[PDB]
C-alpha cells in the first residue's frame, strides 16, 4: 500500500500550508485531487504509459479548482515520480499531521447501549486527562458488546466490556 | 462475488469484498468457457486480494470473471465406496463407471496424529527379493523408500513388492499415481482387473499430463483415503508412484507465489512441505499403514536437497545405482548405501545380522581394491586380496534375481526366495563353500541350489 | 481415583475467587496478510523486537521485522485459521518456558506443553528462552570428566564437563546412537540429560524414548520435541528452550548434558523464516547471521565458578560449580565440511568427532576417524589412569594409518614398522564396540592396559574381541575390589600398575579366550 | 484398571453436575463485579442437566 | 505398569477440569446476557472512568 | 537532549531519523535506552533526508520504533595508556573484570588514519622464537607482522601461546591482546594463565567473544589497535596479539547485507579489501616506536584460495601456514615448510649459513613430495638408490621439524623443549649430510635437539 | 513501491516554485554519504568522468549520471562529508 511513499509528500504539503496559513484550503484541495484519482477513465489513464508531463497537464486540466502554482505544482512533482494513485494516502496523512499539530484526537467508544451522555461528559474529561489533547467522541452502540464499553484511542484500547472479561477469564483454563 | 484480477501461469489472483475474504485452503469455483474450474486459496494478500492455484488448465481465463466462494476446502469421497474405482485429485470418478456411492467426504488438508497415538512394531515383513530383505528388511507398518535416477527400476521393484506383499496381505490397499506415466496407470489398472484383485484397491491418478495444481494435491488426496481406512481400524498398504513430483510441483508454483528461491532454486518451504505430507503416513495404535514410495533422484545427485530431505523420513531406504544397472545386474540395489532401521540383532537375530555385515565388509573391501586394480591390474594383488575379489564378484552376481514382472523383459521365469535360503546362500559363499564355481553360475539364479545346477552346465 | 476429581472441582471453583476483574490497557494492530506462517501487521506502534504478540485463540507470534508502517511476525503454531482484519494485541512479554526438576522424565514441545500425555507439568517457574551467556570473569576451567562409555571416545577424544563437542558425519553413520548412549551412561553419574529433537519424524522420537525407557535413562532425561510437522518457528526455537532448561541446572551447582540433534535442521528452519521475511540471502542461500544464531546458542554451555552460583542463588548454594555440556550434531552431505553450516559450527565448538561411511561399512563401529577428530580441552578432562594410558593411543593410531598406506606394496617390512603395523591393527580391532553396551572406567582402563603393555601383541586378531570379553568376565568375578577402587578414585600408582600387571599375567596364563 | 476408573468416571460426572452451577453463579457475579439476585434459574438448570 | 497407571490417573483428572470449565462458562454467557441491567452497565462505566 | 527517533529495527541494524540540520556524522556514536540498559549505536551511513543507518553495539532485543536517540558528537572513544594494564575491557572500553573503574587520564577515538609514508621504518632486527621450524623457515623480525594461517583445529592457538610464553615474557615491555571473536572459555583460561604466571601487570586485554552481536566483534579489533597505538606514540616497543583476524571480516559480512550492499565473490562484502587494508595499515612500526604483531588467521576449510586469507597474505611479513594434511599425522607444530615463508629469509639478514640451510631443506622436501607419488603405486624398490636415500633423509627431516612445546604439556603428557637458532641450524645440517643416516624415522619424532634424537633412537 | 530522492524539503522547494531550473547548473548538494560513494542532487551540467570539487580541496569523479542525481566516488578520505554540503 502507498503509505510509505506518501509520507514525504504529506509532510511537505503540510509544512508549506503552515507557512502560508492555508491548511484548510489545502485539505479541501487534496480532497478533490484524491477524488479525481478515483474516477474510472482517469484511473485507466493513470495506469497508462504517458510521459510524466503530459499526464500532469491532463490531470491539472481535470483538477481545475487546485490553486495554480502551488497544488498544481504538487501534482507536477507527484507526476514526475508517478505517485498520483497515492493521493488518497497523501491525504489522511495530511489530516493526521494536522490533528497532531492541532493537538486534537478523535477517540472512539463502543458499548452495548447508547451511553447516558453524562457518562460521555465523564469519558471525555477522562480522555482529556489520559491524553493531553482535545478529544472528539463519536461513540457507537454494538450488539457484540454483551455489557460494558470499549474505549479505543489511536491504537490503545481499554476493554471494560463483559464480553472481553468473560473471554479473558475463560482463558484461565 | 469475487473478481479475477491477475492470471500468471497456474496462479490466479481474486479480489473479494473485504468483509467476505475466503480462508486459506478454501476452494473457489469459476466457469471457464464450457467447463468448471476449481481454485484453491494459498495466500491472503492485503486489501481483500487472495492468491490461488488452479486445479486445471488456466488457459482461456480472462480478467474480470466472476468467482464463486465455496465455504469449504477440497473434500473427497472416502471409505469402501472408493474401492475398485479410479478417482481424480478433486475426488471425481475418472473411470467410465457411474458416480461414487459416497457416504462421507473428508477435507484433504488434515493434521498428523499426536505423539500419544503412535505405535511401535517389530514384525518383520518378508519379500521375495533376496537383496532387499537381506540388506534392508522392513517391518509391518513401516515406510520403505526406493531411491533411484531415471530408468533404473523403481517401478519394476515396486510392482514386485505389490505382487508379493499386497497379495499375501489380506486388507485394503491404496495406490497413488503422482506425476508419472499414464500408460503405466492403464497397464496397472487392467492387470488388476484381469486378476480380479481390483476390488481391494483404491486408485488415485495425478499423472504428468495434469497441470501443476493437480500433481501438487493428488498425494494428499491419496493420503486422505488411506487415513480413512486406517482410522476404521484396518491394516492398509499405501503405494506412492513418485513422491518427488510433489516437491517439483511445489517448485513450479513457488516463484509465481512470490517466494524467494532457495538452495538449487527450490522453494524455501521444501522441508516443511515434505514433512507435513510425510508425517501423516504413520501407523497408529488404532490401525497400521505400510508404505512403499518411489523417490526419483534428479541427475543421479543423491546430495540434491529433495532426496537428502526425504532420507530422514523413511525407515528402510533402498538405493538403486545406474552403474550397477548398466552391468545388467537387476535389481540394481546398491548394498553399500541401502540400509534399514530393522537391521538390528535384537529384531533380526544374530545369523542374519552377521551375514549382512559380512557381505557389507567384503563389498567395501572390494571398493577399496578397485582403484589399485584399475591401474595395475589384479595380478599385483596379494593372494588373500584375490580371494576377496573372487568372493565379492560372486556376491554381486548372487544378489541378482529374476522377477515375474521381469519375465517379459528377461524371458526367464520369475523366482521367489525364502529368507532362510538367502542367509544360507550368502553365508556359504562367504565361507568359501562355493569357491570352485564360476561367476556365471550365480547370475540370475533364484537359490543356491539353482547356482550349482547352472554351474553343472556353465 | 475420580473422587479426587471432585476435590479438583473445588479447585476450579476457587479459580473464580482468584481471578482479577481490573481492565488492562494494551496496544493493538490488524493482520493485513497471511502466508506460509508469516503475518504482516499494521499498527502496533509499541511492539518491541522479539516480543510475543498474541492472536485470536491461544496462539502467539514473534515480532522479527519492525519496519516502518508494518510489523512482520512468525506464527508459533498452525497458521491457516488466521485471517486478514483479525485484531491482534501486543503483550509486554518475551518468550518463556516452564523450567525445573519436575521436567525430568517428561516429553515436552518447544513451548513446554507436555505431549507424553502423563498429565500436567510440575515445574519451578518460568525462564526466558533468549538469554546471554556468562562472561569471561564468571567461568571456570573445564577439568572434570563426563563419561561416554565408548572406548574410542573416552580414550581418544575426552569430553569434559562444560565442553561443546560436535558430532559430525553423513547420514546413517551412528550420530544419534553415540549421543543417546552418552545420555544412557549418565543414568548414575549425577548429570542431568536433555535431548532436543529438531525436525525429526515423531515415530523416531517415540522409538528413541522407548530405548531410553528400556534402559534406566528416561527418569534422568528431559525430551524436547519439534517434529517435522511443526512450524518453522517452533523449530529453530527448540534449541533455546532446551538451553534454558539446561541453564536452570547449570546455575544451581548441578551438571547438565544437552544433546542438540540436527543443528542443521535448525539452520534450515531459520533459512525458511528468513526467506519468507524477504531478508537478503547470503552464501548458499542462508542468511548472514546464521553464525550468530549458532554461536549464541552454543556459548551458553559453560562451567561457571562458585562465586557466580552463590550470587545467582543468593547464598543458598555455596562452594559448588555448575556446568552445562553441549553435544550438537551436524550432518554432512558427502563428507563435505566446506558447506556453510558445518564450517560455522566447526568454528564455534571445542572439537569434533568425525563419523564416516567407509569405516562404518568396513565394520569399524563406532566409526570414529582418529585423525580429523580432536578435543581441545585435552587430558584435563580425563581421569589420571585414562590420561596416562590414552595419550599414546590416538596419535599412534593415526601414524599407523599413514604407515599402512606407505607400506601397502613394500614386501620387506622392518621390525619397527612391523611392530607399528601389527599394533595398529590390533588397537583398531580393540576399539570396536556394540551399541547400548557402555563400559565403566575400570573396564576401559583394563583393556587399554592390555593394549599399551603388549598383552595383546601375541593374540591373534579375530580372537582379540573374545579376549576382551573373557578378560572383563574374569576380572569382574575375581578382582572386583580393584574395579571398585578404579571406578571410584580413577587413581593410578605403581601398586595400581603392579596389580593390573598381575591381573593381566594371571588371566593370560590361567584363562582361555 | 481402565474398567475401574470408567465406573468412577460416570459417578464423578453425576457429582459435578451440581458444582458446575456454583461456577455459573460465581462467575456471573465476579464478572459482573457487583452481586445480583437474578431470578430465572430455569436457564441455570436447563444448561446444568442438558449438556451433562 | 503401576507408575503408568498413576500417570493415567492425572490424565483422566485434567480432562474433567477442561470439560466442566468450558460448559460452565457456556452457561454463564447465557446467564449474564439474560441478567444485564442498565444500572449495572452504568456502574461498569462508572468504575472504568473512575480508574481511567 | 535527545533529538532522533528509531524508525526501523531489522536484526542488528537500526535506522534513526534526525532533524535535517543536525544529522550525525559517519562513525558517530549514538545512545538510546533499551529499557533499563543504555545502548550505543555506531553510524554507518547517511541516506535520504535526516535518516542514518547504524549498527547496534549490543542486542537489538527490546528496541521499539519511536525511542528517542541522543546524538553524541564523537566516535567511540576508549581509555588508553598505563591505566589499561592488567584490565579486561569490552569493545566500548568498559571494565568487564569486576575490578572497578579504569581510572584513565585520556581517551582516544578508535577510528584514525594510518601513519604517513614519511613516518615508516625498515629496522628488520632478527628475533628468535625458540621454535625450530619458525626460526629456520620463517624468521621473525622486530616490528614486523606475522600471520599464523590454518583451518580449524590445527594449532594456531597453542602456537600463539608458545610465542607469547617465549617472547612476550622476555620482551620487557607492554603487550596488548585483542580477543576478536574468541571463545569465552579460552579468554578465561588465558587471563588466569597470565595472572598465575604473574605477567598480567604488563598486559592489557580487550575481549569481544563469539556470543556478542556483530558490531562488538567488528570494532573490538580497532579498540585493541588504538591501545597499541597509544603505547607506540609514547615511543615504547609493544607486542600486539590478535586472536583471529578472520572474524572481523566475517562480522563485516554479517552486517553488509542488511546495510543494503549487493554481494560479491563467495558471499563476501564488496568492501572486503578496503576494510582489511584500513585495519592492517595501522599495524606498523614508525620512527617513534615499533609494534610487533602476531595474528591468527582462520582459513575456511583450509582453502587458501578463499578471498579473506588470500587477501590477508599480502599485508604480512612472515607467514606460517599450518596444514591439516600434516596435523592428521599428529606431527605438531604442523608447520608446512613448503608453504611458509618470510621477508627476512635472505642472506643479507640471515647470513649465508642460515640461508643455505633453509634452501637445502626446502629442496629436499620438494623432491621427496615428488618421489612419494611414485612410491605409492610403483613401490620404493622401483626408485634409484639416490632417490631412495633422498626419500629416507627427507622423511627424517620431516619428523625432526617437530618439537614438543611447553604449553602442550597436558596434550603430550611430556615436557616441552626450547632450542637455540645455532643448534637448529647444526641439526638440519646434520640430517642433510650423513651423520644421522643410520637413525630410524621415529627417533626424530617430537624429540627436541638433534643431540637427543640419538637418545630416543637408543630407547626406540 | 519505494522512495527515490523524494525528501520533504526538496519537495517543498518544488511546490513553492516548480521551475528550480532557474538556479545555476554548475552546483549541487550532497544527499547521501556511504562507503566512499556520494549521491549529489543538482549538477545538471555534470558529465561522465568530470572532477567535482568537494570542501577540503577534495575531488570526486562523476560516474553515474542518473535521471535525478549524480553518483560520484570520493578520491580521498570521505568519512567527514555530510549531506547538505
Ligand atoms: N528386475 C529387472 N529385470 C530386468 N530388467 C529390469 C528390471 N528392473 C528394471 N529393468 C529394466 O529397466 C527398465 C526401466 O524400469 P522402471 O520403469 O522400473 O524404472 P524407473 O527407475 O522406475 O523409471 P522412471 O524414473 O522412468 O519411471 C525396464 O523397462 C527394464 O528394461
Ligand atoms: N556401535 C554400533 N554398532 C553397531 N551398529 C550401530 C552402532 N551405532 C549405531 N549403529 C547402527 O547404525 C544405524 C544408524 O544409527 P543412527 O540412527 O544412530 O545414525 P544417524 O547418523 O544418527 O542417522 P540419521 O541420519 O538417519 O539420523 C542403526 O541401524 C544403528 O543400529
Ligand atoms: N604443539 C602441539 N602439541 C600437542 N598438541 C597440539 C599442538 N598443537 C596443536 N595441538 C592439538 O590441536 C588442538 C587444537 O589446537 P588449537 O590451536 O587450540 O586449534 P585452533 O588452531 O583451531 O585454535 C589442541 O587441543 C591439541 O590437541
Ligand atoms: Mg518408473
Ligand atoms: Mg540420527
Ligand atoms: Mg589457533
Amino acid at each position: 500500500e502507498f503509505i510509505t511513499v506518501a509520507r514525504p509528500y504529506a509532510k511537505a504539503a503540510f509544512d508549506f500550508a503552515v507557512e502560508h496559513q492555508s491548511v484548510e484550503r489545502w485539505q479541501d484541495m487534496l480532497a478533490f485531487a484524491a477524488e479525481v484519482t478515483k474516477n474510472e477513465q482517469m484511473a485507466e489513464l493513470l495506469s497508462g504509459a504517458l510521459a510524466p508531463e503530459t499526464l500532469a497537464e491532463s490531470f491539472i486540466a481535470v483538477a481545475g479548482e487546485q490553486l495554480d502554482e502551488n497544488g498544481q505544482n504538487l501534482i507536477r512533482v507527484m507526476a514526475e515520480n508517478g505517485r498520483l494513485n497515492a493521493l488518497p494516502d497523501v491525504l489522511e496523512q495530511f489530516i493526521h499531521l494536522r490533528a497532531v499539530s492541532e493537538a486534537t484526537a478523535e477517540v472512539d467508544v463502543i458499548s452495548a447501549a447508547a451511553l447516558s451522555e453524562q457518562q460521555l461528559a465523564k469519558i471525555s474529561a477522562a480522555m482529556e486527562k489520559r491524553l493531553s489533547r482535545k478529544v472528539k467522541l463519536n461513540a457507537k452502540i454494538d450488539k457484540s458488546v454483551m455489557a460494558g464499553v470499549i474505549i479505543r484511542a489511536g491504537d490503545m484500547v481499554i476493554d471494560g466490556s463483559v464480553r472481553g472479561r468473560l473471554e479473558r477469564l475463560a482463558d484461565v483454563l | 462475488t469475487g473478481k479475477i484480477v491477475q492470471v500468471i501461469g497456474a496462479v490466479v489472483d481474486v479480489e473479494f469484498p473485504q468483509d467476505a475474504v475466503p480462508r486459506v485452503y478454501d476452494a473457489l469455483e469459476v466457469q471457464n468457457g464450457n467447463e468448471r474450474l476449481v481454485l484453491e486459496v494459498q495466500q491472503q494478500l492485503g486489501g481483500g486480494i487472495v492468491r490461488t492455484i488452479a486445479m486445471g488448465s488456466s488457459d482461456g481465463l480472462r480478467r474480470g470473471l466472476d468467482v464463486k466462494d465455496l465455504e469449504h476446502p477440497i473434500e473427497v469421497p472416502v471409505g469402501k465406496a472408493t474401492l475398485g474405482r479410479i478417482m481424480n485429485v478433486l475426488g471425481e470418478p475418472v473411470d467410465m463407471k457411474g458416480e461414487i456411492g459416497e457416504e462421507e467426504r473428508w477435507a484433504i488438508h488434515r493434521a498428523a496424529p499426536s505423539y500419544e497415538e503412535l505405535s511401535n512394531s517389530q514384525e518383520l515383513l518378508e519379500t521375495g527379493i533376496k537383496v532387499i530383505d537381506l540388506m534392508a528388511p522392513f517391518a509391518k507398518g513401516g515406510k520403505v523408500g526406493l531411491f533411484g535416477g531415471a530408468g533404473v527400476g523403481k517401478t519394476v521393484n515396486m510392482m514386485e513388492l505389490i505382487r508379493n506383499i499386497a497379495i499375501e496381505h489380506s486388507g485394503y490397499s491404496v495406490f497413488a499415481g503422482v506425476g508419472e506415466r499414464t500408460r503405466e496407470g492403464n497397464d496397472f489398472y487392467h492387470e488388476m482387473t484381469d486378476s480380479n484383485v481390483i476390488d481391494k484397491v483404491s486408485l488415485v491418478y495425478g499423472q504428468m499430463n495434469e497441470p501443476p495444481g493437480n500433481r501438487l494435491r493428488v498425494a494428499l488426496t491419496g493420503l486422505t483415503m488411506a487415513e480413512k481406512f486406517r482410522d476404521e481400524g484396518r491394516d492398509v498398504l499405501l503405494f506412492v508412484d513418485n513422491i518427488y513430483r510433489y516437491t517439483l510441483a511445489g517448485t513450479e508454483v513457488s516463484a509465481l507465489l512470490g517466494r524467494m528461491p532457495s538452495a538449487v532454486g527450490y522453494q524455501p518451504t521444501l522441508a516443511e512441505e515434505m514433512g507435513v505430507l510425510q508425517e501423516r503416513i504413520t501407523s497408529t495404535k488404532t490401525g497400521s499403514i505400510t508404505s512403499v514410495q518411489a523417490v526419483y533422484v534428479p541427475a543421479d545427485d543423491l546430495t540434491d536437497p529433495s532426496p537428502a530431505t526425504t532420507f530422514a523420513h523413511l525407515d528402510a531406504t533402498v538405493v538403486l545405482s545406474r552403474q550397477i544397472a548398466s552391468l545388467g545386474i537387476y535389481p540394481a540395489v546398491d548394498p553399500l548405501d541401502s540400509t534399514s532401521r530393522q537391521l538390528d540383532p535384537l529384531v533380526v537375530g544374530q545369523e542374519h545380522y552377521d551375514t549382512a555385515r559380512g557381505v557389507q565388509s567384503i563389498l567395501q573391501r572390494y571398493q577399496e581394491l578397485k582403484d589399485i586394480i584399475a591401474i595395475l591390474g589384479m595380478d599385483e594383488l596379494s593372494e588373500e586380496d584375490k580371494l576377496v575379489v573372487a568372493r565379492a564378484r560372486k556376491i554381486q552376481r548372487f544378489l541378482s534375481q529374476p522377477f515375474f514382472v521381469a519375465e517379459v523383459f528377461t524371458g526367464s521365469p520369475g523366482k521367489y526366495v525364502s529368507l532362510k535360503d538367502t542367509i544360507r546362500g550368502f553365508k556359504g559363499i562367504m565361507e568359501g563353500e562355493y569357491d570352485h564355481l564360476p561367476e556365471q553360475a550365480f547370475y540370475m539364479v533364484g537359490s543356491i541350489e539353482e547356482a550349482v545346477e547352472k554351474a553343472k552346465k556353465l | 481415583m475420580q473422587l479426587n476429581s471432585t476435590e479438583i472441582s473445588e479447585l476450579i471453583k476457587q479459580r473464580i475467587a482468584q481471578f482479577n476483574v481490573v481492565s488492562e490497557a494494551h496496544n493493538e494492530g490488524t493482520i493485513v496478510s497471511v502466508s506460509d506462517g508469516v503475518i504482516r501487521i499494521h499498527g502496533l506502534a509499541d511492539a518491541m523486537q522479539g516480543e510475543m504478540i498474541s492472536l485470536p485463540g491461544n496462539r502467539y507470534a514473534i515480532a522479527l521485522n519492525l519496519e516502518r508502517d508494518s510489523v512482520g511476525a512468525v506464527v508459533m503454531g498452525p497458521y491457516a485459521d488466521l485471517a486478514e482484519g483479525m485484531k491482534v494485541k501486543a503483550t509486554g512479554r518475551i518468550l518463556e518456558v516452564p523450567v525445573g526438576r519436575g521436567l525430568l522424565g517428561r516429553v515436552v514441545n518447544t513451548l513446554g506443553a507436555p505431549i507424553d500425555g502423563k498429565g500436567p507439568l510440575d515445574h519451578d517457574g518460568f525462564s526466558a528462552v533468549e538469554a546471554i551467556a556468562p562472561g569471561v570473569i564468571e567461568r571456570q576451567s573445564v577439568d572434570q570428566p563426563v563419561q561416554t562409555g565408548y572406548k574410542a571416545v573416552d580414550s581418544m577424544i575426552p569430553i569434559g564437563r562444560g565442553q561443546r563437542e560436535l558430532i559430525i558425519g553423513d547420514r546413517q553413520t551412528g550420530k544419534t546412537a553415540l549421543a543417546i548412549d552418552a545420555i544412557i551412561n549418565q543414568r548414575d553419574s549425577g548429570i542431568k540429560a536433555i535431548y532436543v529433537a529438531i525436525g525429526q519424524k515423531a515415530s523416531t522420537i517415540s522409538n528413541v524414548v522407548r530405548k531410553l525407557e528400556e534402559h534406566g535413562a528416561l527418569a534422568n532425561t528431559i525430551v524436547v520435541v519439534a517434529t517435522a510437522s511443526e512450524s518453522a518457528a517452533l523449530q529453530y526455537l527448540a534449541p533455546y528452550a532446551g538451553a534454558a532448561m539446561g541453564e536452570y541446572f547449570r546455575d544451581r551447582g548441578e551438571d547438565a548434558l544437552i544433546i542438540y540433534d540436527d543443528l542443521s535442521k535448525q539452520a534450515v528452519a531459520y533459512r525458511q523464516i528468513s526467506l519468507l521475511l524477504r531478508r537478503p540471502p547470503g552464501r548458499e542461500a542462508f542468511p548472514g547471521d546464521v553464525f550468530y544464531l549458532h554461536s549464541r546458542l552454543l556459548e551458553r554451555a559453560a562451567r561457571v565458578n562458585a562465586e557466580y552460583v552463590e550470587a545467582f542463588t543468593k547464598g543458598e548454594v555455596k562452594g559448588k560449580t555448575g556446568s552445562l555440556t553441549a553435544l550438537p550434531i551436524i550432518e554432512t552431505q558427502a563428507g563435505d565440511v566446506s558447506a556453510f553450516v558445518p564450517t560455522n559450527v566447526i568454528s564455534i565448538t571445542d572439537g569434533q568427532i568425525f563419523l564416516e561411511t567407509n569405516l562404518f561399512n568396513a565394520g569399524i563401529r563406532p566409526a570414529v576417524n582418529p585423525g580429523i577428530s580432536v578435543s581441545r580441552v585435552g587430558g584435563a578432562a580425563q581421569t589420571k589412569i585414562m590420561k596416562k594410558l590414552s595419550g599414546g593411543i590416538r596419535t599412534a593410531l593415526a601414524q599407523y594409518r599413514e604407515l599402512a598406506a606407505f607400506s601397502q606394496f613394500a614386501s620387506d617390512l622392518d621390525d619397527a614398522t612391523r611392530k607399528q603395523l601389527d599394533h595398529g591393527q590390533k588397537v583398531t580391532e580393540l576399539l570396536k564396540q556394540k551399541q547400548y553396551a557402555p563400559m565403566s572406567v575400570a573396564q576401559q582402563s583394563l583393556v587399554l592396559f592390555a593394549a599399551e603393555r603388549g598383552y595383546l601383541a601375541d593374540v591373534e586378531l579375530s580372537k582379540i574381541g573374545s579376549f576382551e570379553a573373557a578378560l572383563l568376565a574374569y576380572v569382574d568375578r575375581d578382582h572386583a575390589p580393584l574395579m571398585q577402587e578404579i571406578n571410584q578414585t580413577g587413581g593410578y600408582n605403581d601398586e595400581i600398575e603392579g596389580k593390573l600387571k598381575g591381573i593381566l599375567d594371571s588371566f593370560k596364563a590361567t584363562q582361555s579366550w | 484398571a481402565q474398567a475401574e476408573i470408567e465406573a468412577e468416571r460416570k459417578r464423578a460426572r453425576e457429582e459435578l453436575r451440581k458444582q458446575v452451577a456454583i461456577l455459573a453463579v460465581a462467575g456471573a457475579e465476579k464478572i459482573i463485579e457487583r452481586s445480583v439476585d437474578e431470578a430465572a434459574n430455569s436457564d441455570i438448570v436447563d444448561k446444568l442437566v442438558a449438556e451433562l
